[PDB]
RNA sequence: ACGGAAGGGCACCACCAGGAGUGGAGCCUGCGGCUUAAUUUGACUCAACACGGGGAAACUCACCAGGUCCAGACACAAUAAGGAUUGACAGAUUGAGAGCUCUUUCUUGAUUUUGUGGGUGGUGGUGCAUGGCCGUUCUUAGUUGGUGGAGUGAUUUGUCUGCUUAAUUGCGAUAACGAACGAGACCUUAACCUACUAAAUAGUGGUGCUAGCAUUUGCUGGUUAUCCACUUCUUAGAGGGACUAUCGGUUUCAAGCCGAUGGAAGUUUGAGGCAAUAACAGGUCUGUGAUGCCCUUAGACGUUCUGGGCCGCACGCGCGCUACACUGACGGAGCCAGCGAGUCUAACCUUGGCCGAGAGGUCUUGGUAAUCUUGUGAAACUCCGUCGUGCUGGGGAUAGAGCAUUGUAAUUAUUGCUCUUCAACGAGGAAUUCCUAGUAAGCGCAAGUCAUCAGCUUGCGUUGAUUACGUCCCUGCCCUUUGUACACACC
């Protein structure tokens, strides 16, 4: 399975929480966002996160999400 | 009054390529940062060796094994300088980790 | 001479596990913490990482002294080719192998086995550790083995990181009705690493923004 | 043990000049590097001469240690009949 | 030890941890018989030392 | 904690749909058994039985038949320079050119001897005294604290009906909110970079120099430097890349899951490494100069030396190997891999040249190795033949004779070759293992062991499927619920 886990679902949440100008629905330019608007460790936790705060940012255009 | 075209070749062999890389292209870059003639760090295969063994110190329980492995990294950089520039490229750059041979001929 | 630089490298590794060895029985009672060999155009030099260097030298600078020869003799370095220098260390709070030793010397010098843990743990924490564990396995007293865990703060024990930050040191102690199992671990707070990742792969951190005066309609400045 | 006076003291003279003895830990090795004997008479001599204080042992690796004390150096001093400030390796050689 | 005693064990192990901070803050700042071997069995190597004669039939 | 209660799940060490088999045979090999001077010993459900890296000719070695030595520290005593003690030639003796022992009579010089006390070694005991290590539970998903809610209290809630995931993985419900250990992240490996830095220990094109065939220009080679240039291939540095992306279905439009398109890659990307808390009288005192205690300690359970033994054979068990053929055996012929490894105070990996049917020999030679062996021209396999279903040319057990190699030693036959001898086995009862994609199965290799010996193991690559993509029937274990007079916890 790829059910994210909780580190990513919480680290994507207060991201999409202070940083909703910038951003998009561009998982590309959202992950050269988190380089410069946080300190992650690996490139893949980052993509993985970022992946996430994109999929969220999606939703959202069509209707609120909890949290 | 010394000096000549001397044709050198360092070898450079190690296991910690932090080290390693930074002794090679430390090396790479000073003498060039004086203008010499080169063939820059020649990598060789990264060989690996391996030590295969049972966990166990008997014989009882399923048979696990455990394969250990060692990771030995050699460069060379062949280098022409003039007698002095080769010494004072020897005695320094030294590090601990990383054995270096520097060799002479063109035989 | 004349090796492969296969049969080479690993016999140094035999050459360090030796010294090592050697120096970590006969150097026991001065907190021996390790060695380091320098390979040098003339000499081979050996760094004694021992917290209390003065009972490594001895009146004036003899022990020391024996030791070369020792190492000296046994390897069979001609004199000179081979050169050794003590030196303390800072902290030994952050060496797993200090404070195994520590216990030894600890137990092993008539002493409660909460009290003589519980105080290591402690000393290990006062000097900055992220955490530190320690295990006392064997039997004692009473004739039936029991084996009991001293561990405050913080620890990991999965991945890579494991190798980065925590010191593992087991030491066996060999008292009158039989040897226990001194066990310890140290873990260095991530955020000192110096030379290394500064945190655990787990953290991420989220930049804090700024209080913005937006509005104020258009206009230019020139210059 | 059993040797000749000869093999004894070429030892005892080794420690004094010396300070310091290894040893593998193998006995039928004829000759042992450095010292001019037997080399089991090497490491049963020093074994006496530890019991009875006088020189440090110590194992490792096969090998036996060997640090020559303080009371074993007035020891020395005598079956060697030298007298007071004589030597050991307790000199800090030329400058080195 | 007893779980009834342990009170007394962390605060005798606080003090050892104490005392092992003065010591390691007490180290933060704190306080020739010539001759040799080789070279006396080379000044005591002038003679009167030996004999020598027999061998005969 | 347990139950021979109930309720949910999870898994090719469970089954389903299938495959390849083992179980039958011959042999190889382990275990039992018996036999024996001795046939050293550990271990016996998964979790003992090609396991102790256990492929034992001496060694190893623990066993048996015999023979030497003290390597019995140190302390006191006794002896004693008129000699405390050491050694031996020949002879006898002995398996022995052991002065073991005796004849004999020199030598030796306080190093020993005799006595106690005190040590010491020990593959002797105890793994039910221990350390350490490991196996198992575990192919698992569990563990805990801060503030708050309950309880006098141990305690509990958080940590939960549900749904979802490989996952206490998440969504959601919610007196909890929000977190940490473990899972994840992480690290190594295999995959992708005409982007970056380069290379006569890697390779490409051009050019010289040159062979062959064709000739019209061309085609196929040779040529560690005759030069020029490049990094696609190879090598390893630094970066990049994937986040289940895009879109659509399905779903509490939640986590997710499914499909198509794109993609090097979309099954935790494929495979591993690491792995919390706790349990076991799991195994290991036979790895340890790790250790308690017990035992022995000179007619030794010390140690070495000589020989035998661990292989002994009416038979029970297990891992394997080779087969029963015609999708084959044979014979020529094509000719293709990847992980490895290799000689200094030395005899390792070996090209090449002769000689020999062969095994091998002999002369040389390269390599401490991306440089040499080696492009490891490996094996299946591909091709043209010969055999024609007949225990046959399938099969190659048992056995004879001969020649070679390792080794101090080959008999109880170490291995290799040649001729011959030509068994059992016509697909294997009840049973039972392993397995979901470059996997299974077939196939050879290299490395460990190794003087010599692989029918073993650890990896490696070559050829490359069928059938699943499900369930809870059997089995196994986890989770609730519940009983308990157990808590040393159903041993
Ligand atoms: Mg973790
Ligand atoms: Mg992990
Ligand atoms: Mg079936
Ligand atoms: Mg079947
Ligand atoms: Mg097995
Ligand atoms: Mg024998
Ligand atoms: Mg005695
Ligand atoms: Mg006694
Ligand atoms: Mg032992
Ligand atoms: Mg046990
Ligand atoms: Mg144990
Ligand atoms: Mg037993
Ligand atoms: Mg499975
Ligand atoms: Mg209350
Ligand atoms: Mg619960
Ligand atoms: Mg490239
Ligand atoms: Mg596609
Ligand atoms: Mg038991
Ligand atoms: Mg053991
Ligand atoms: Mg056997
Ligand atoms: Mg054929
Ligand atoms: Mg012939
Ligand atoms: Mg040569
Ligand atoms: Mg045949
Ligand atoms: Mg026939
Ligand atoms: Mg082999
Ligand atoms: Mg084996
Ligand atoms: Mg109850």
């Amino acid at each position: 399975g790829r059910v994210r886990t909780k580190t990513v679902k919480r680290a994507s949440k207060a991201l999409i929480e202070r940083y909703y100008p910038k951003l998009t629905l561009d998982f590309q330019t959202n992950k050269r966002l988190c380089d410069e608007i946080a300190t992650i460790q690996s490139k893949r936790l980052r993509n993985k996160i970022a992946g996430y705060t994109t999929h969220l940012m999606k939703r959202i255009q069509k209707g609120p999400v909890r949290g | 009054q010394q000096q000549q075209i001397i044709k050198i070749r360092i070898t450079l062999t190690s296991t910690k390529v932090k080290q390693l890389e930074n002794v090679s292209s430390n090396i790479v870059k000073n003498a060039e940062q004086h203008n010499l003639v080169k063939k820059g760090p020649v990598r060789l295969p990264t060989k690996v060796l391996k030590i295969s063994t049972r966990k166990t110190p008997n014989g009882e329980g399923s048979k696990t094994w455990e394969t250990y492995e060692m990771r030995i990294h050699k460069r060379y950089i062949d280098l022409e300088a003039p007698v002095q520039i080769v010494k004072r490229i020897t005695q320094i750059t030294i590090e601990p980790g990383v054995d270096v041979e520097v060799v002479v001929a063109s035989n | 001479a004349l090796i492969s630089k296969k049969r080479k490298l690993v016999a140094d590794g035999v050459f360090y596990a030796e010294l090592n060895e050697f120096f970590t029985r006969e150097l026991a009672e001065e907190g021996y913490s390790g060695v380091e060999v320098r390979v040098t155009p003339t000499k081979t030099e050996v760094i004694i990482r021992a917290t209390r260097t003065q009972d490594v030298l001895g009146e004036n600078g003899r022990r020391i002294n024996e030791l070369t020869l020792l190492v000296q003799k046994r390897f069979k370095y001609a004199p000179g080719t081979i050169v050794l220098y003590a030196e303390r260390v800072q902290d030994r709070g952050l060496s797993a192998v200090a404070q195994a030793e520590s216990m030894k010397f600890k137990l092993l010098n008539g002493l409660a086995i909460r009290r003589a843990a519980y105080g290591v743990v402690r000393y290990v924490m006062e000097s900055g550790a992220k955490g530190c564990e320690v295990v006392v396995s064997g039997k004692l007293r009473a004739a039936r083995a029991k084996a009991m865990k001293f561990a405050d703060g913080f620890l990991i024990h999965s991945g890579q990181p494991v190798n980065d930050f925590i010191d593992t040191a087991t030491r066996h102690v060999l008292m009158r009705q039989g040897v226990l199992g001194i066990k310890v671990k140290i873990m260095r707070d991530p955020a000192k690493s110096r030379t290394g990742p500064k945190a655990l792969p787990d953290a991420v951190t989220i930049i804090e923004p700024k209080e913005e005066e937006p509005i104020l309609a258009p206009s230019v400045k020139d210059y | 043990m059993l040797m000749p006076k000869e093999d004894r003291n070429k030892i005892h003279q080794y420690l004094f000049q010396e300070g310091v003895v290894v040893a593998k830990k193998d006995f039928n090795q004829a000759k042992h590097e450095e010292i001019d004997t037997k080399n089991l008479y090497v490491i049963k001599a020093l074994q006496s001469l530890t019991s009875k204080g006088y020189v440090k042992t110590q194992f490792s690796w096969q090998y036996y240690y060997y640090t020559l004390t303080e009371e074993g150096v007035e020891y020395l001093r005598e079956y060697l009949n030298l007298p007071e400030h004589i030597v050991p390796a307790t000199y800090i050689q030329e400058r080195n | 030890g007893d779980d009834k005693k342990e009170l007394s064990a962390e605060k005798e192990a606080q003090a050892d941890a104490a005392a092992e901070i003065a010591e390691d803050a007490a180290e933060a700042e704190d306080a020739l018989q010539d001759y040799l071997n080789q070279q006396a069995n080379n000044q005591f190597n002038k003679v009167p030392e030996a004999k020598k004669v027999e061998l005969d039939a």
